[PDB]
């Protein structure tokens, strides 16, 4: 029988890049994804 | 009544970031005072 489990995972927490940010759009030089990596990283709930 | 079984695994306590950084360096020293109100001074100090 299909049973479904699941726990409580904020929709913030699953990001998918839409629109711009996309990081293969933009010029592979003059860009530093740090600053994204660290943005996506300040919705976690604890060290990474 | 009900004849269901369960156990309970593990629980968490979810926490929010937050550290005083801006008391923990500048505002370092406390000064309880019983009066009404506190009295803030200055000198000019400029000497020709």
């Amino acid at each position: 029988d299909p049973v479904e489990v699941d726990m409580g995972r904020s929709e913030e927490n699953n990001i998918t890049q839409s629109g711009g940010t996309e990081w293969s759009k933009r010029d592979k030089s003059t860009y530093d994804p740090t600053d994204d990596i660290e943005a996506y990283a300040l919705n976690a709930s604890g060290v990474v | 009544s009900m004849y269901t079984t369960a156990q309970l695994l593990a629980a968490n306590e979810q926490k929010f970031k937050f550290d005083p950084l801006f008391l923990r360096l500048f505002f370092r020293e406390s000064y309880p005072f019983t009066t009404e109100k506190v009295y803030l001074s200055q000198i000019p100090g400029l000497v020709n």
